[PDB]
C-alpha cells in the first residue's frame, strides 16, 4: 500500500517532469500527491536519503507553486499549500539534526535552513535555531540571504493579536525591495519573500505617514511605487482602497487618511496575495524543472 | 552483620545516610551490599523490602528502596555506561517518591532528591557526550531527567488560601531550585523554550509573598535565565531589567568565591550589550573585579561606535566578535537594535551643530545622505565587496528618508519629515534634548518592561 | 575549562549605581566625530 524510499523518488522525478508545467490547473492535485509521498515517507519512519531528496524538491516545488499561483488568478488563498511547505521545512530541519548527530551532512542542508529563516519570518525561534547550527551553514550566502530579510523585515509597530513587538525593529522597506530586485538573491527565495508584499508596503506608509505634519500633501503614486515596487498603478490603487487610504488626484494617497494600525483589517480577509514583476520575468528566463533540480 | 537488613532499617526509619548514588560518598558500605546481595534474584530483593519490618506501606518508597537494592546489587563501577540502567531506574523511583505531598520521609528524602539530581545531572551530560558510540540520540539522557524534574515540578501545589501552618514544605523549599535546574536543563540541551511553562507556572506554584525570601543565589541565577530567555525572545527591556536586578544582587553578595566572580561576569556579558541596546553604558569602576581589561575595551571600542554614529564602526566590531556573539546569542539582537541607537547619535551630533550652533531649522535629505556616506560607508552595491553579507547589506546612505522615519517613529527623533521637499524639519532650539531626547527613557517607555522585582 | 566558559553558573556554597548618569550631555571630541565636522563644514561651504 506503502512506496518504498526509490519508488517514491521515481514518483516525485515523474512530477517534476511532468506536472510542474501542467501548474497553475494541477495545483490540487500536485499538492495532494507530494503531501501523499512524504506520508508514504512517514508510514515507513525513514529519514534516510529519499527523504531528505524528496522534501527538499517538494519545498522547491511549493515555493514555484506560491508564484504561479499568484501570478495567475486561479487560487488566491495559498493557506494550505504553506502549511505544508512548513511541514517540510520542518521535516527537513529534523533530518538535519538526525544527520547531524549522527555525524553525516546533506549538502542542501542550508538552502532549506534558509526557507525556514523564512517559513514564520518573525518568529525568534528560528533566529535561535540558526545560531546554534555549524558556522558553515551559517556563514552560507543563503542563510546571510535569509537572515538579512529578516532583519529588514522585522518592525516594532508590527500588529498581530498574539504578537509582541520588539524594541529596536529596523522596518527596511527600501532595503527589502532593494534586495528582492536583486540578480544574486535566489529565485524561489524571492517566491517565498513575495507572501510579505503587502504587510511590508503596509507598515512601510503606516511608519511614513506617522512622521508626515498635519498639512502635508498627499504623496503621489510615483514616489509610492518606486519605494514599494509596485507592479502597476491598479495594485496601489486597489492598496489603498483595501485600507481606505484616500486617493486624491487620482494619483495620490493621502497618507493621514490611514487610520488602520494592524495590517490585518479586523473583519474582512487579507488583500489577495501579489508578485514582483522582476521575479516573474526572471522566471520566464528558466524553466520549472531546473528550479526544482537546484 | 546483614547490611542489606541494616540499610533497609535506616530506610525504613528515614535514615537516608547511605540512600546515594555518588560511589565517592558511598563506595565501601556499596560494595559490602554488593558482596553481600549477590546470590538473590529480583523477586528475594523485593521480598526484602516489601516484609521488612516498619517499612512505610506505600509502594513507591518500597519500590525505591527495591530499586537501590537492585543498583547496589549489579553496579559496575568500571563501567559508568553498564551500571547507567540501575543509577537512572533508581532516580526515576526517588523522584516518584516526592509527587504525592503526604509521602513517607518526604521532608528527609527531599535532600536526597536535590544531592542525586546533581550527581545524576553531571552523569547525564557525561553519557550525551558519548551518544554517537551510545546509539541514543542527542540530549537523550538530560532530557530524561529534564521530563522527570518536569513531572516533580507539576506535583508541587500553591499553598492553600487558609493554611493552617507556615511550615515550608521541602517541596516548596527547592521550588525556584527546581526551576533553575530544569531551566539550566534546557538551555544546555539547546532547546530553551521549554523553559516557557517553568516560567509561567513558578510564581502561581509559590508559597513566598516575595521574590527577594527565596536565596538570593537562586534569585540572580532566575534573573539571568529570564534575562536570557527575554533576550531569546529579542525582548530586549525585559531581559535588561533581569540581568540588571541580577548584578546588583551579586555585588550584594559577600565575594566568598571565584566562581561568583564568574557567575557575575557571566551576568556582564549579556548586560552590556542588552543595555547597550537601550542606550545605556556602564561605569567600569563596579565592573573591574569581574571584566578583564581587554573585554572592557573590547565593549568600551563598540561604545564609541555607537556613541558618535559610526554605522561602519558598529558592523565591523560585530564582524570581527561573530563567533563568540553568536554563541551567546547576541550578534543578531545587536545587529538588528544597535543601528538605531548608533543612528539616533550620529544625527544627534548632525542636528547639534547645524542647528543649535549654525541656526538652520531645515535638515536637507541631501546633507544627511553625505553623513550616511560617511558613517554606513560601503554598501552591497558599491564596488570592492560584491557578495552581500549582514554587514553590507542592509544599511545604505541612499535611504535617508526611511532612517529619518524609523528614528522619529521610535521617538528618537522629534521631527517632520517632507519628502516633496526632501527634508526633514526639527524645532528651531538651542536645547537639543528636545530635538533629540533621552534615548533610554524613549525607548523604556514604548516598551515598558515588567516589574523589575518579580513579587 | 568548560566548567569556567559554559554560560550556565556555577556551584557555589551559599554563605550602587553602576551606569552612566548622562553619555550625552559628557562630549569628548572622537576621531570620527571630527571627520564628521569636517563633512559637515565642507558641506555647510559647497552650499553656500
Amino acid at each position: 500500500d506503502v512506496r518504498p524510499p526509490h519508488i517514491l523518488v521515481k514518483t516525485l522525478d515523474y512530477i517534476v517532469d511532468n506536472l510542474l508545467t501542467t501548474l497553475p490547473e494541477s495545483e490540487g492535485f500536485l499538492w495532494d500527491r507530494m503531501r501523499s509521498i512524504r506520508q508514504d515517507f512517514t508510514y515507513q519512519n525513514y529519514s534516510g536519503p529519499e527523504a531528505v531528496d524528496c522534501n527538499e524538491r517538494i519545498v522547491r516545488i511549493h515555493l514555484l507553486i506560491l508564484h504561479i499561483m499568484v501570478k495567475s488568478n486561479v487560487e488566491f488563498s495559498l493557506q494550505q499549500e504553506l502549511e505544508q511547505l512548513h511541514k517540510s521545512l520542518i521535516t527537513l530541519s529534523e533530518i538535519y539534526d538526525d544527520v547531524r548527530s549522527s555525524g553525516g551532512t546533506c549538502p542542501n542542508e542550508a538552502e532549506f535552513r534558509a526557507y525556514a529563516l523564512l517559513s514564520k519570518i518573525r518568529d525568534p525561534q528560528y533566529d535561535e535555531n540558526i545560531q546554534r547550527l555549524p558556522k558553515h551553514i551559517f556563514q552560507d550566502k543563503l542563510v546571510q540571504m535569509a537572515l538579512c530579510f529578516r532583519r529588514v523585515i522585522s518592525n516594532s509597530a508590527y500588529t498581530e493579536r498574539g504578537f509582541v513587538k520588539t524594541e529596536n525593529c529596523l522596518n527596511f522597506y527600501a532595503r527589502f525591495f532593494q534586495l528582492m530586485q536583486s540578480p544574486s538573491l535566489p529565485l524561489l527565495m524571492g517566491f517565498f519573500l513575495q507572501m510579505h508584499l503587502t504587510d511590508i508596503r503596509f507598515y512601510a506608509l503606516r511608519a511614513l505617514s506617522h512622521t508626515l505634519n498635519k498639512k502635508h500633501k498627499p504623496i503621489p503614486f510615483i514616489y509610492l511605487e518606486n519605494m514599494l515596487l509596485f507592479n502597476n498603478r491598479q495594485e496601489i490603487i486597489e492598496f489603498c482602497n483595501y485600507y481606505s487610504i484616500e486617493i486624491i488626484n487620482g494619483d495620490a494617497a493621502d497618507l493621514k487618511t490611514l487610520q488602520h494600525y494592524s495590517h490585518k483589517l479586523s473583519e474582512t480577509q487579507p488583500l489577495k496575495k501579489t508578485y514582483l514583476t522582476c521575479l516573474e520575468r526572471r522566471l520566464q528566463k528558466t524553466t520549472y524543472k531546473g528550479l526544482i533540480n537546484g | 552483620m546483614d547490611m542489606a537488613n541494616q540499610l533497609l532499617d535506616e530506610l525504613a526509619h528515614g535514615n537516608f545516610s547511605h540512600l546515594t548514588l555518588n560511589l565517592s560518598q558511598n563506595g565501601r558500605e556499596i560494595a559490602i551490599l554488593q558482596k553481600q546481595l549477590t546470590g538473590f534474584d529480583d523477586k528475594q530483593l523485593e521480598t526484602f523490602v516489601e516484609q521488612h519490618p516498619a517499612m512505610p506501606n506505600d509502594t513507591r518508597f518500597k519500590i525505591m528502596c527495591t530499586s537501590f537494592l537492585n543498583y547496589a546489587r549489579d553496579v559496575d563501577p568500571w563501567s559508568a555506561w553498564s551500571s547507567s540502567d540501575l543509577i537512572f531506574e533508581f532516580y526515576q523511583c526517588l523522584i516518584n517518591c516526592l509527587i504525592n505531598d503526604n509521602a513517607p520521609h518526604i521532608e528527609m528524602l527531599i535532600p536526597v532528591a536535590t544531592r542525586e539530581t546533581e550527581f545524576i545531572i553531571n552523569l547525564a551530560g557525561k553519557l550525551d557526550s558519548f551518544h554517537l558510540q551510545l546509539h541514543t540520540r542527542s540530549h537523550q539522557f538530560l532530557s530524561h531527567i529534564s521530563s522527570i524534574l518536569s513531572r516533580l515540578f507539576n506535583s508541587i501545589k500553591p499553598p492553600r488560601g487558609n493554611a493552617s501552618s507556615t511550615n515550608i514544605p521541602g517541596k516548596q523549599r527547592i521550588l525556584l531550585y527546581l526551576v533553575n535546574k530544569l531551566n539550566n536543563i534546557y538551555f544546555r540541551i539547546e532547546s530553551p523554550q521549554l523553559c516557557s511553562n517553568i516560567f509561567k507556572n513558578f510564581q502561581p506554584k509559590s508559597m513566598l509573598a516575595h521574590f527577594n525570601e527565596y536565596q538570593l543565589d537562586q534569585q540572580i541565577e532566575y534573573r539571568y535565565l529570564l534575562g536570557r530567555y527575554y533576550l531569546l525572545n529579542s525582548q530586549v527591556h525585559n531581559a535588561f531589567v533581569q540581568f540588571n536586578e541580577a548584578f546588583q544582587s551579586l555585588l550584594n553578595l559577600p565575594l566568598t568565591n571565584q566562581a561568583i566572580t564568574r557567575n557575575g561576569t557571566r551576568i556582564l556579558n549579556y548586560m552590556i550589550p542588552t543595555g547597550l541596546i537601550l542606550g545605556k553604558m556602564v561605569k567600569w569602576g563596579p565592573l573591574r573585579p569581574f571584566l578583564s581589561q581587554e573585554t572592557i575595551d573590547n565593549w568600551s571600542v563598540l561604545y564609541k561606535h555607537v556613541r558618535y554614529g559610526n554605522i561602519q564602526g558598529v558592523s565591523l566590531w560585530l564582524r570581527q566578535n561573530e563567533r563568540h556573539l553568536c554563541a551567546r546569542q547576541l550578534l543578531i539582537v545587536l545587529l538588528e537594535k544597535l543601528p538605531m541607537v548608533t543612528y539616533r547619535n550620529l544625527i544627534k551630533t548632525v542636528i547639534k551643530s547645524w542647528t543649535t550652533e549654525w541656526g538652520q531649522n531645515k535638515l536637507p535629505y541631501s546633507l544627511i545622505e553625505r553623513v550616511l556616506q560617511l558613517s554606513i560607508g560601503p554598501t552591497f552595491e558599491d564596488p570592492g565587496a560584491q557578495e552581500i553579507t549582514i554587514y553590507n547589506g542592509i544599511h545604505s546612505p541612499k535611504n535617508v528618508e526611511n532612517v529619518l522615519v524609523t528614528l522619529i517613529n521610535l521617538g528618537l527623533l522629534r521631527a517632520n519629515c517632507f519628502p516633496q521637499l526632501q527634508l526633514c524639519v526639527v524645532k528651531k532650539t538651542t536645547m537639543i534634548q528636545e530635538i533629540v531626547p533621552p534615548v533610554n527613557e524613549r525607548i523604556t517607555k514604548m516598551f515598558p518592561a515588567h516589574s523589575h522585582v518579580l513579587w | 575549562k568548560s566548567l569556567e566558559e559554559d554560560d550556565e553558573f556555577e556551584d557555589f556554597p551559599i554563605d550602587t549605581n553602576i551606569w552612566e548618569e548622562n553619555w550625552d550631555d559628557v562630549e569628548v571630541d572622537d576621531d570620527f566625530t571630527n571627520e564628521l565636522k569636517a563633512e559637515l563644514d565642507r558641506y555647510k561651504r559647497e552650499n553656500q
